[PDB]
Formats: C-alpha cells, sequence, structure tokens
C-alpha cells in the first residue's frame, strides 16, 4: 500500500569517486534500512535505521534524508563494493522493499573477444540447430548485435546469455544464441553475429560458413 | 532460613559483545526465586543457587528479589545497559517491545567503566494475587496460576567503544536474593535449569 | 554466530503442499522473532511471515494470508513453513531471517543460505549436453551446450576444477519450457587440441552426469 | 510522567570532523510516542506546560 523506488537502477563507478543512489517514498517514512546483496549470496547487515552503519561495515559509507528522499553515500570508491543494495520501510503491513541498484565497476574500454561456434554433430540428429555467438571481454554493457544472415537482420529466436561482472578482471561476457530448426539451419551460408562499441567505429565482423568442414 | 536466602549467588552469565545493534535485547529473564541456568561439566552437576534451594520446598512464595549485575570491564571499554521490568508473567509475548517502548516500565541504566562493579535491582512485588504458586510440580499450564511476576529484559542502549588492544566483549554475572522474603506450605521439589 | 540453514524445497506440482524447515544455532532462539523472505529473479523482494517467542503471534500480508502458516518448535530450535494452495507466484527462493530490534523500527540482521522452490507443471527432465566447436591465435576459447532441463539448480565442472581461472559459465535461458545455457572455458592453444579437456555436467535433480567431450572439427 | 526514558542513541566516529553535528534532535516530540510510559498521560490531555531534565 505504499511504494518505495530507488531512482537509480544501473550505476557504474570507478575506483576513488563520490557515488550517491537513493530510495524514494510515496509518503512520510520515519526510517529506511539498507542491504548489501553481493552475487551468489544472501544480503547482510549493512544499514540500520538510517545512518547507523553495522559492525563490519567500512567506515566510509553514508546514510542521510528524512521524510520522502533518503540516500546512501559512498565516499571513495573501491573494489569491494560490487553488489546491490536494496532499501526496506517498516511503518505499514506490507514491509516493502526498493527495486534494487546495482553498483559495478566501472574500466576502462576493452575490445571484444569474438568467436562464433556451430552447432554440432549430435545437435543436427535431434532435428534443429543453435547458432552460438561468444563475445567476450569488453565494456561497456550497452552493445547491439544483430544477426547479419545473408544481409537480412533477424531478431527473432535471440537468446542472449548475460553474465555478471567477474571480481577479478571486471570484465563483461556474453552469448548470443539464434534457436533454429534443422531444415531453418540450411537454408543460408553466411552466419554473422557483429558487436556494436561505442570505441570502434565499424562492428567486427566475424562469420563462418555451413559448408565450411 | 534467611540465612541462606539473603546470599546473593550467581545464577546467570552473559556477553556484552561489540558487535551488537542497539536496543537488541542481549538477555531475558524470568523474575521468580526458581530461575537458575549455571551448570558444570566435571563432575556432572547443576548449579544450584541458594535462593532456590529454600524456596524449591514451598508452595506459595512473596517478597521482592534484588538482582544484582556485576560487571567485568577494564579502564578503557565503554557502554551503558539498561535493565527494565516489563511486570506480568512468565508467558507474555516479549520480544516485540522495541527500545523506546521499553522506557515506558520502570528501569534503570548503568555506566559499565567506572569505580563500582555492582547495580543493585531491586524489583518491586507486583501482582493481583497475595502469593505466588510453585506451579513446576505441574506438568501442564493454566490460565491464572504462574509461577513469576513479569520478565527483565537486558538491552544494548549505548555500542561498546573500546581500543585494538583490549577483548571486543565485557561479561557480566547475575546474582540472586530476596529481601521481605516470605514463603509458606511446605512440599517437596527438585528443581531443574532453565535453558531458556 | 549466527548460522541459519534452510531445508526442504523442491518441485512441487500447482496445488500440492510443501513444508519448508529452519534450522537455528549458537545463540538464544527464543529471544527473537523470525521470518521468511521471498525472492524472485524478476522482482525482489517480498517478506511473507513473522512468529514471535511463543506460537502465539503470527503476521502475514495482504497476499499469502490464509495460503501460509508459520510455526515454531522452541526445543528443537526450528522454524517450520506450511506453505498450501501454491500457484506460480510461489515460483522463487526462500530464507529464513531472524529480525531484530533497533531503537525505533524492526531490522532483519541474519539472513540463511536459502532453499529454491519450483511450483510449475511438467516433469523432471534430465539434461542433454552437446559440444561447441569452432568451424590460430593463442587464446581459443572452448564450450559446451546444455539443453532440455527444466529442474534449475545444475553444475558444469570443467575437469575437478583444473582451468578454473577462464571458466565463463553462462546463465540459463527460459525457452520452451526448458532452461538452456552453454557453458564455456578459456583454453590456451598449447592444452587443446592436443589434451584432455571435458566438461562435468552434473544434474542433481534427477542424479545425472552427462560427460561430453569437445572434439576437434 | 517524571522518568527518565532514552530518546536517542547516535554514534561519533574519528571521521566526523569539527563542529560537525552528531545529534539534532527534538526533546519534546521524541517523548510524544507510544512507546514510552508518558504518553498514557499526554494522549488524553490537550496542554501542559513542563520543564526538562537532560543526561
Amino acid at each position: 500500500d505504499i511504494v518505495l523506488t530507488q531512482s537509480p537502477a544501473i550505476m557504474s563507478a570507478s575506483p576513488g569517486e563520490k557515488v550517491t543512489m537513493t530510495c524514494s517514498a510515496a509518503s512520510s517514512v520515519s526510517y529506511i534500512h539498507w542491504y548489501q546483496q553481493k552475487s551468489g549470496t544472501s544480503p547482510k547487515r549493512w544499514i540500520y535505521d538510517t545512518s547507523r552503519l553495522a559492525f563490519g561495515v567500512p567506515t566510509r559509507f553514508s546514510g542521510s534524508g528524512s521524510g520522502t528522499s533518503y540516500s546512501l553515500t559512498i565516499s571513495s570508491m573501491e573494489a569491494e563494493d560490487a553488489a546491490t543494495y536494496y532499501c526496506q520501510q517498516w511503518s505499514t503491513n506490507p514491509y516493502t522493499f526498493g527495486g534494487g541498484t546495482k553498483l559495478e565497476i566501472k574500466r576502462a574500454d576493452a575490445a571484444p573477444t569474438v568467436s562464433i561456434f556451430p552447432p554440432s554433430s549430435e545437435q543436427l540428429t535431434s532435428g534443429g540447430a543453435s547458432v552460438v555467438c561468444f563475445l567476450n571481454n569488453f565494456y561497456p554493457k550497452d552493445i547491439n548485435v544483430k544477426w547479419k544472415i545473408d544481409g537480412s537482420e533477424r531478431q527473432n529466436g535471440v537468446l542472449n546469455s548475460w553474465t555478471d561482472q567477474d571480481s577479478k578482471d571486471s570484465t563483461y561476457s556474453m552469448s548470443s544464441t539464434l534457436t533454429l530448426t534443422k531444415d531453418e539451419y540450411e537454408r543460408h551460408n553466411s552466419y554473422t553475429c557483429e558487436a556494436t562499441h561505442k570505441t570502434s567505429t565499424s562492428p567486427i565482423v566475424k562469420s563462418f560458413n555451413r559448408n565450411e568442414c | 532460613f534467611t540465612t541462606w536466602t539473603s546470599i546473593p549467588t550467581l545464577a546467570a552469565q552473559f556477553p556484552f559483545n561489540a558487535s551488537d545493534s542497539v536496543g537488541q535485547q542481549i538477555k531475558v529473564i524470568p523474575v521468580d526465586p526458581y530461575f537458575f541456568q549455571m551448570t558444570n561439566t566435571n563432575p556432572d552437576q547443576k548449579c544450584i543457587t541458594a535462593l532456590a534451594s529454600i524456596c524449591q520446598m514451598f508452595c506459595f512464595w512473596r517478597g521482592d528479589l534484588v538482582f544484582d549485575f556485576q560487571v567485568f570491564p577494564t579502564k578503557y571499554h565503554s557502554g551503558r545497559l539498561l535493565f527494565c521490568f516489563v511486570p506480568g508473567n512468565e508467558l507474555i509475548d516479549v520480544t516485540g517491545i522495541t527500545l523506546k517502548q521499553a522506557t515506558t516500565a520502570p528501569c534503570a541504566v548503568m555506566d559499565i567503566a567506572g569505580v563500582q562493579s555492582t547495580l543493585r535491582f531491586r524489583v518491586p512485588w507486583i501482582s493481583d494475587t497475595p502469593y505466588r504458586v510453585n506451579r513446576y510440580t505441574k506438568e501442564a499450564h493454566q490460565k491464572g496460576e504462574y509461577t513469576a511476576i513479569g520478565k527483565l529484559i537486558v538491552y544494548c542502549y549505548n555500542r561498546l567503544t573500546s581500543p585494538s588492544n583490549v577483548a571486543h566483549h565485557v561479561r557480566v554475572n547475575v546474582y540472586l536474593s530476596a529481601i521481605n522474603l516470605e514463603c509458606f506450605a511446605p512440599l517437596y521439589h527438585a528443581m531443574d535449569v532453565t535453558t531458556q | 554466530e549466527v548460522k541459519l540453514v534452510e531445508s526442504g524445497g523442491g518441485l512441487v506440482k500447482p496445488g500440492g503442499s510443501l513444508k519448508l524447515s529452519c534450522a537455528a544455532s549458537i545463540h538464544t532462539f527464543n529471544c527473537y522473532g523470525m521470518s521468511w523472505v521471498r525472492q524472485t529473479p524478476e522482482k525482489g523482494l517480498e517478506w511473507v511471515a513473522t512468529i514471535d517467542a511463543a506460537s502465539s503471534y503470527t503476521y502475514y500480508p495482504d497476499s499469502v494470508k490464509g495460503r501460509f502458516t508459520i510455526s515454531r518448535d522452541n526445543a528443537k530450535n526450528t522454524l517450520y513453513l506450511q506453505m498450501s494452495s501454491l500457484r506460480s507466484g510461489d515460483t522463487a527462493m526462500y530464507y529464513c531471517a531472524r529480525r531484530d530490534n533497533t531503537t525505533a523500527q524492526y531490522y532483519f540482521d541474519y539472513w540463511g543460505q536459502g532453499t529454491t522452490l519450483t511450483v510449475s507443471s511438467p516433469k523432471t527432465t534430465p539434461p542433454s549436453v552437446y559440444p561447441l566447436a569452432p568451424a590460430a591465435a593463442s587464446m581459443v576459447t572452448l564450450g559446451c551446450l546444455v539443453k532440455g532441463y527444466f529442474p534449475e539448480p545444475v553444475t558444469v565442472t570443467w575437469n575437478s576444477g583444473s582451468l578454473s581461472s577462464g571458466v565463463h559459465t553462462f546463465p540459463a535461458v527460459l525457452q520452451s519450457d526448458l532452461y538452456t545455457l552453454s557453458s564455456s572455458v578459456t583454453v590456451p592453444s598449447s592444452t587443446w587440441p592436443s589434451e584432455t579437456v571435458t566438461c562435468n555436467v552434473a544434474h542433481p535433480a534427477s542424479s545425472t552426469k552427462v560427460d561430453k567431450k569437445i572434439v576437434p572439427r | 510522567g517524571e522518568k527518565f526514558f532514552l530518546i536517542h542513541s547516535a554514534r561519533w566516529l574519528t571521521t566526523h570532523a569539527l563542529f560537525h553535528e552528531v545529534a539534532k534532535l527534538d526533546v519534546v516530540k521524541l517523548l510524544y510516542n507510544e512507546q514510552f510510559a508518558v504518553q498514557g498521560l499526554l494522549r488524553y490531555h490537550t496542554y501542559a506546560r513542563f520543564g526538562i531534565e537532560i543526561q
């Protein structure tokens, strides 16, 4: 009956800059708590009533606000903070949480390592085929992948498998699966996935042939 | 029998960690002379108190219980505790009480580090009946007959600040005696450890 | 240290009933109220239940009221969540949490690991695992293709964790009532196609192990 | 009514600079809350006149 809206949904951050997110309410709320959820685990003790830090948390996180607007401010960004931050009320019955703000580490721009694979021989006996395109180690996340299939663009049956940011190299990896039929697979010759990067002007074109090998 | 009941003997043992939040309920105590929870390993035994040995041999009890809270800090820890008394009986839903709501009840604060170590918390006799029955002989509950006159909560009032070369917790002993104690209608009963 | 360990959970057809159970630890179980919080991958989160010290007072929101039932056993230090009349809105992740006091309101300090409940009505289907091989450089990515399993928990292991520096396990996509991933790994040019690389796919729901080795084209 | 009530809990850190404001609180509004025993006297009366003791 009362809704918490977090105004930044996805945020990028360089190590050593000021990071500020917001959890806005729809009426007057006395206190709003916070939780940190790293990928693969459960949320933890992060920020009780409004500005009260927990015990093991670093001493460079902040919280403020009253009434409607509430914020979580990071003084100096590090690499230990790539997680998701939820907010929570306790005023009325439903105890609605926030939508979630994903904070990910901003990195210098890198070119995608591109390889596209044919379906195997055992997949051909199953009456279908799925063209799989690997796109490894590229920043940013916002890429535009189209299937240049003999010059035409077909955005149907596209299964894009996105990963999380790895905690070592801080890169993004992508798959792109084109679900087709076996006789639909045997209609073309040129199979092209391309990578639209904001730094490289032309898309990186790596293709194979069906009649090859 | 006031020779044994007026002796403060140890009943409980709880730590005050540095990793707990403000308002968190540390420990809850039922306010009756039948309370003890300490035990020993070698030999296997259940450490009775001097007040629970005399009061277990009666049906009805009455009087003012005196809790004594002895802390063991250094001169360098710093914090406060809140000792709250919620009148009632030994079965009330008491874990919903927040820290601001606990100051409605009669309470007392305690600064930990200082030249004194013990706070004496004399609980007043609050009841609807003149006496209070030893119900632990029975095995089923009944609305109306009770053993306690309420429960006593311990809160984290201020956090525990300390340097790095001291321990990050302070332990508190709880003693238990009685003033203005009156008991009658004898029986035989052997008590048991309140496992809470 | 607080350790909350959930148990139970699995695949229930819509209309059935299942009981979850959390388990407590060292700290005192009667001094605190417990809860259950629900994690869907699309939206999150939603809290569903809370029971106090004794088993008297229970609290429910508008949605799950009448369907769910929470209980305690203070001697066994366990929770119970009796879920009845399940449907498609209850396919999610369920945590047991410990509600604690603050100065003015409540807060959840410690959560559990969480069990997975899948409420939908196809059958338990074992996965079909396919190799992925290219049609030249120093760094050559490999891959396997897994398609055709309905239960969500699956485990893909690349040679007992030998190549775990460059494993890029890809998440599954729900399509045509089947979850479909494509596991991959970063392999140097000296290893493949000269040595033994085989993706071990474990499916603990249907208790199957499909071992598939990438062959050179 | 005349009994000490806990109204606020803050924490003083090494990162707060000079003249930073650790606690900024209205005293009478915080005592007007359901969780305190003085509410049962103030919920039904309209006006009051009082002195304040702070610790």
